[PDB]
């Protein structure tokens, strides 16, 4: 029973190294990127139209640091008058 | 009284007696 | 709110990136002129009769490729190489520049890569062609970055990562908006344990492109799981399962094991363990289903069976795992370690001992393998070998922990006697870990350093006396009664001595 709390403490902690195949990239893959030769291209310029906003408030929610302040401006250099 | 509640017979030791205690039937092939 | 699916990202999208990038149908204009035919892949699409087709057309390569592209996602691995081949063959790429003929050079390294990937064996053959593939298109066209990305994935291959490393650092250079390339900058760092370097690169593509494959969520789950958070690891799952519900059970893998952990760790009570532990059991089930020949989930499963004594369907499935997967090291610790467990009812001490060590030398990361291979020197009553295997064990990673190592690691000095302070060195450890994993800490130790204490110090020995009687409670004996009398004897409290002799 003592390695089967040790077990249960480990759990499946070093078996997740096989599973690292979704770290694995191939260009077919994407089903609209390879139609056209530049629609690589169209594709990365296809989501400038997309920013965070456009992304679901849940995968925002994803976006976990590992909000703007009123008194923090960005710098300008011709000012106004 | 959670911290005293959570401490049980798996966490004793009892855990392999909890999952005899667990039974299910799979489609196993060996 | 907005249902959270791929739809979502599909009409975030323009309407051309929606139903033009999906299309099952391709329209192949005809060699006679102004004539075109439609041919939809969902159809059974032979690969001979359309090469011919398209090279008697002429059609542009584009259109070739894409084809190749579709028998891709049919697993027409081969269909999709004499596609490429046959396109060589074609007129249209002899006489178009030699861009084209190493744009398919490149299509044809992508399928050597995809053909040794769902294979997982012939590496060198495969890595072989694609290379040659490889090194063509890059001497016909260099300037495409599409041949440094090879580049860099042929480098991970090899385990060259300080090149593709460079290679990722040139792309970067060219352009911050390429995918693939934080893609394999990211698994890079994965590789190299980069956990957090490699999460920042996931997020920046999980911004940059929700929908790209493969899937940076998989990364990012697996860094809350480095970085304790699996909760977010296991929505983040849930939300790519609702993208990607197709040819990604690992993903599904992931939450069985995420929520195993949670009833394994986190059950308050036996009728709330049994309940999350037969769910999982049934989650578990239901994607075995699907494969019922997956390593891992067999591997899985031999742990509840053993817990269900049925040691014999162990080793089959042991052994059907060692047969399969012999070139993965884990999944032969593994099934050596399940081995020995099996074989420790039995009590074959030499036999476990070797299923144990033959563990230890497939996959060291397998502490669990090595504990059992000190109970087992423990067992054959080695008490100097096993302690020199501890102490090995414990200098080599005196940053794990390993709090049973460390209660049995006290055991033993304390039976020696005179290292009674490495004894009490091990036995707080194990306080602290169990006290900081909520779990509840033997009596035993708290004995075992009274009675060490008793040559040092009095007060802290009958403190831990009194610590352990409140532990057992009830389950107070004779023994500890006495020496807390005796304590309180020696400390002049004549009523206390008293009420524990009586």
């Amino acid at each position: 029973r003592l390695l089967s709390a040790l077990f249960s403490k480990d759990n499946f902690r070093y078996l997740m190294n096989e599973t690292s195949d979704g770290l694995d990239v191939n260009y077919l893959r994407i089903p609209g990127i390879i139609e056209n030769e530049k629609s690589l291209g169209k594709l990365f310029s296809s989501y400038k139209n997309l920013a965070i906003e456009n992304l679901h408030p849940d995968d925002r929610l994803l976006l976990v640091d590992p909000s703007p302040v009123f008194f923090l401006r960005r710098p300008q250099y011709v000012s106004d008058g | 009284k959670l911290e005293s509640m959570v401490k049980s017979n798996y966490r004793n030791g009892g855990l392999d007696r909890i999952i005899s205690k667990i039974d299910f039937d799979f489609d196993l092939e060996l | 709110m907005s249902l959270l699916d791929q739809d979502y990202y599909l009409s975030a999208l323009p309407e051309d990136k929606r139903a033009e990038l999906v299309t099952l149908q391709l329209t192949i204009p005809l060699k006679s002129g102004d004539e075109v035919v439609t041919i939809d892949f969902n159809e059974d699409v032979d690969v001979s009769q359309l090469c011919v087709l398209l090279e008697s057309e002429n059609a542009r390569p584009d259109l070739w490729l894409s084809a190749a592209k579709v028998f891709v996602s049919k697993g027409n691995i081969a269909g999709s190489q004499e596609i490429i081949r046959k396109a060589l063959q074609s007129n249209v790429i002899l006489d178009s520049s030699a861009s084209v003929t190493s744009l398919f050079h490149n299509f044809s390294f992508w399928l050597s890569l995809m053909e040794y990937v769902s294979t997982n064996s012939r590496e060198d053959q495969f890595l072989e062609y694609a290379s040659n593939s490889l090194q063509a298109s890059n001497s016909l066209d260099s300037g495409l970055i599409l041949n440094g990305i090879g580049n860099g994935v042929l480098y991970a291959k090899s385990r060259r990562y300080d090149e593709a490393l460079k290679e990722f650092d040139n792309l970067l250079k060219k352009k911050s908006t390429n995918i693939l390339a934080i893609l394999g900058k990211a698994q890079i760092l994965y590789k190299r344990q980069k956990y957090s370097q490699a999460l920042e690169l996931y997020q920046k593509a999980l911004t940059i492109n929700p929908l790209i494959v493969p899937d940076p969520r998989l990364g990012i789950g697996l860094c809350f799981w480095h970085l304790n958070n699996k909760q977010l690891a296991e929505q983040a799952w849930h939300n790519s399962l609702k993208v990607h519900p197709q040819n990604n059970l690992n993903t599904k893998i992931l939450i069985c094991l995420a929520k195993f952990d949670y009833c394994f760790n986190e059950s308050k009570d036996d009728d709330e363990f049994t309940a999350l532990y037969r769910e999982s059991l049934e989650f578990l089930h239901s994607c075995l289903k699907e494969d019922a020949k997956h390593p891992l989930l067999l591997m899985v499963l031999a742990s509840y069976y053993f817990s269900k004594e049925d040691y014999e369907k162990v080793e089959k499935l042991c052994n059907l795992v060692l047969k399969e997967n012999s070139r993965n090291a884990a999944f032969v610790s593994a099934s050596h370690f399940w081995l020995a467990r099996v074989a420790y009812h039995k009590e074959d001490y030499v036999q476990a001992q070797k299923q144990f060590k033959q563990a230890e030398d497939s996959q060291n990361s397998n502490t669990l393998a090595k504990l059992g291979y000190a109970q087992c020197l423990i067992a054959r009553n080695e008490v100097g070998d096993a302690t020199i295997y501890l102490e090995k064990f414990f200098k080599e990673n005196q940053d794990s922990k390993s709090s049973e190592m460390m209660l049995l690691l006290g055991i033993i000095y304390s039976q020696s006697g005179k290292s009674y302070y490495k004894a009490i060195i091990f036995l707080e450890k194990y306080v602290a870990v169990c006290q900081e994993e909520n779990y509840p800490i033997l009596p035993e130790a708290y004995l075992v350093l009274s009675r060490v204490y008793e040559n040092k110090d009095l007060n802290v020995a009958l403190d831990y006396l009194m610590k352990a009687n409140d532990i057992l409670g009830d389950k107070a004996n004779v023994y500890v009664l006495n020496n807390l009398g005796i304590y309180h004897f020696f400390r002049n409290n004549v009523s206390q001595s008293s009420d524990f002799f009586a």
